[PDB]
């Protein structure tokens, strides 16, 4: 048919929906299987570690994905730091398990290099995206605050929904933190989650389970736009793991080759080709599609496919407050501290967004008590459970990392999954850029502790993954240090587009999936023009 | 008094809760009998010592193993029960079990009382 889309994630399904609604014929190819939510929920209830957010999504042998309890070793992580990030390989993809935080980038984020000298600018500026952000916000179903809180991204319409009330936890802390220093600027977090019945989905009931699933789909999952794109007339073939894009005599793509769960090779021809396979499996189809007129791997005449790969290095603190706060009432995250999202310093350091957890801590605090190996009367035990799971506060952040071409993903010459497809070999390091911010990030934590009567203060100074797989096919000016034009079309192949965070020259200071949806809608507009 | 009878009365002492499921009690016993209660003497003995008197660090270690199984609902990294785990019951007034709604609007803006 007319358009072939690889990846039933959010990025792929938004495109597939837009173009299938315009009556044009579409084929959506998914590596992994179609699994419903009642199944994920059941696998969730039955799993022993309820902090493992990858654990209720089976790593299919034909379309594996990273697991870490225990490690399934699917990724080869060489370098100086583990790129141990998570992603799902099933219909609807990784927005099955996200916290549904739906931020826009700020104006500097697009002109990092010009403004700060570091990093590397985008072709497009904030204001080309803004109208596209707004439709993203409507399409996902984003709640966020009105004009009483500046988020620093210039709005034209207001947020489709208002926030629900903060938890006593998140509100008390927002008040105390902003009262110690209003520079911190704790705000209500914009989120793809319902404060009222919306686009057919129900209102949020406070399941506290946002990652790794909603039982009710009160928050947005990519599966929403799959079931949409399907009703528009797109053809869903799941268990179709694409390993090759074939080039033709005009420097254009002409088919995508894909294997089934058997490893039996199949072919699908189309007029246009969108690649939405997360910021790893996407380069991994590019470098693996090398051939006659395209030696160095499809769309990669810049040497840039798989390079300048980024995520937000994470750093945290934990403590028991002096005041009972009761995390785990309402959504898992409702509140973020954005005081450092921007400023002068971003030429020396990484910016961050810090965020308070509102996650239920009964399991963690009950386990902790039993490790003290002291038998107590049922009444002390129950008292101490309620006290500890009432006062626990935890903070976490996203530092920015800049697009370095050393940091990269390549298919393995050696390593192979159960059906012949080479495997991700990510190399990755964290420079003093990120580390010099994180030293300051950790002074904020030390202060926050002291404000809230902090006891048992532990700093978590190991950089944690944050699942923002961004940069791997950087968009830019011209094809001699870039893979894609400002329109997220590949400089080499005129009928190939990349719907993914792979297209993003900067990771910035916030969850990037909104921005992914911005570009996915923006692209869908462009391609609709083409016959 | 089979192993279950003794297990279930031990559990009523150690947890203090009256009306613990025997359908779940049997499942926790069987799971624990993979790694604990290898003797047929260990359980009646623990019931005795736990009654009047004191415990050896190894008897108190077993008591804890039993409490731990009712509270967390997991033995040897296997969920025996999720919904009927006792720790959830201790804070039921304020906190939900993740993936089960309260039948109310939730209303989380209030400060919990006691
Ligand atoms: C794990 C995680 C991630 C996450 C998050 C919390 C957790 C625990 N919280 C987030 C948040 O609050 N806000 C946010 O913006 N992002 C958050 N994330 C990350 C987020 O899920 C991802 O950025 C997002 O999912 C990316 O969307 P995209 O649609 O680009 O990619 P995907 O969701 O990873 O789906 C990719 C699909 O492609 C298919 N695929 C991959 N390779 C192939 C091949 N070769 N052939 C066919 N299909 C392929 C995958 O199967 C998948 O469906
Ligand atoms: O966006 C995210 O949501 C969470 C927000 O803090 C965080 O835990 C995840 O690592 C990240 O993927
Ligand atoms: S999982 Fe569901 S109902 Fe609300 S708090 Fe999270 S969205």
């Amino acid at each position: 048919a007319d358009v072939v889309v690889v990846g039933s994630g959010v990025a792929g399904a938004i495109v597939a929906h837009q173009l299938a609604m315009a009556g044009k014929a579409v084929i959506l190819l998914e590596a992994g299987p179609r699994m419903p939510r009642w199944e994920i929920v059941e696998r969730f209830r039955n799993q022993p570690d309820k902090m493992d957010f990858m654990a209720p999504y089976p790593s299919s042998p034909w379309a594996p994905h990273p697991e870490y309890g225990p490690p399934n070793d699917y990724l080869i992580l060489k370098g100086e730091h583990k790129f141990n990030s998570q992603y799902i390989r099933a219909v609807g993809g990784t927005t099955w398990h996200w916290a549904a935080s739906a931020w826009r980038f700020i104006p500097n984020d697009f002109k990092m290099k010009s403004v700060y000298g570091v990093g590397r600018d985008w072709p497009i500026q904030y204001d080309d995206l803004e109208p596209y952000y707004q439709r993203a916000e409507e399409e996902l179903g984003v709640w966020g605050p009105g004009p009483e809180e500046d988020l620093y991204s210039p709005r034209k319409q207001p947020y489709p929904m208002p926030p629900l009330p903060l938890s006593f936890n998140e509100q008390t802390i927002k008040t105390a933190l902003n009262n110690y220093d209003p520079k911190f600027h704790v705000v209500t977090e914009p989120v793809a989650r319902n404060s009222r019945p919306y686009d057919g989905r129900p209102t949020c009931c406070g399941n506290n389970n946002c990652m790794p699933i909603c039982p009710i789909g009160a928050m947005y999952n990519g599966i929403v736009h799959v079931e949409k794109a399907e009703r528009a007339g797109a053809k869903l073939i799941e268990n179709a793991v694409v390993y090759k894009l074939e080039t033709g005599p005009d420097k254009r793509i002409v088919a995508a080759l894909y294997k089934d769960k058997t490893g039996a090779e199949h072919r699908v021809e189309g007029k246009y080709f969108v690649l939405a396979a997360n910021g790893i499996e996407t380069p991994k189809i590019l470098l693996m599609s090398a051939n006659r007129d395209f030696p160095n791997g499809v769309a990669n005449s810049s040497d840039m496919v798989g390079r300048n790969l980024m995520d937000h290095p994470g750093t945290g603190v934990s403590f028991y407050a002096s005041e009972k706060l009761w995390p785990g009432r309402g959504p898992q995250e409702m509140t973020s501290l954005i005081g450092f999202r921007d400023g002068p310093f971003r030429a020396t350091e990484a910016a961050k967004k810090i965020h308070l957890s509102n996650l239920s801590r009964i399991d963690q605090e009950t386990q902790k008590i039993f490790k003290a190996g002291k038998l107590m009367k049922p009444d002390e035990l129950d008292a101490q459970i309620r006290d500890r799971s009432a006062r626990y506060v935890q903070f976490d952040c996203f530092h920015e990392i800049l697009p370095q071409p050393e940091n990269r993903i390549v298919p393995s010459k050696t390593a192979t999954d159960a059906i012949g497809i080479p495997r991700p070999e990510i190399t990755y390091a964290i420079d003093d850029y990120v580390k010099r911010g994180a030293a300051h990030t950790r002074e904020v934590y030390a202060t926050a502790a002291k404000v809230l009567g902090g006891t048992d203060v532990v700093f978590n100074d190991e950089f944690a993954p944050n699942n923002h797989i961004t940069g791997s096919t950087i968009m830019g000016a011209d094809a001699r240090d870039s893979v894609v034009d400002k329109d997220c079309r590949t400089f080499d192949h005129p009928n190939l587009f990349i719907s993914s965070s792979a297209t993003m020259p900067t990771v910035g200071t916030v969850n990037v999936t909104l921005t992914i949806a911005a570009l996915a809608l923006r692209m869908s507009d462009t391609l609709k023009k083409e016959v | 008094t089979a192993p279950l009878d003794t297990f279930m009365t031990l559990s009523e002492s150690l947890t203090g809760k009256k009306g613990l499921s025997r359908v779940i009690g049997e499942r926790l016993l069987q799971a624990l009998q993979k790694g604990s209660f290898k003797t047929a003497d260990s359980l009646p003995q623990l019931a005795g010592a736990l009654a009047s008197g004191s415990l050896t660090p190894e008897q108190e270690s077993l008591a804890l193993t039993i409490l731990e199984a009712w509270y967390l609902g997991i033995v040897d990294n296997v969920v025996i029960t999720y919904e009927e785990a006792l720790m959830f019951g201790v804070v039921s007034d304020t906190l939900v079990i993740r993936s089960y709604c309260p039948n109310k609007p939730g209303f989380w803006a209030d400060k919990p009382i006691e």
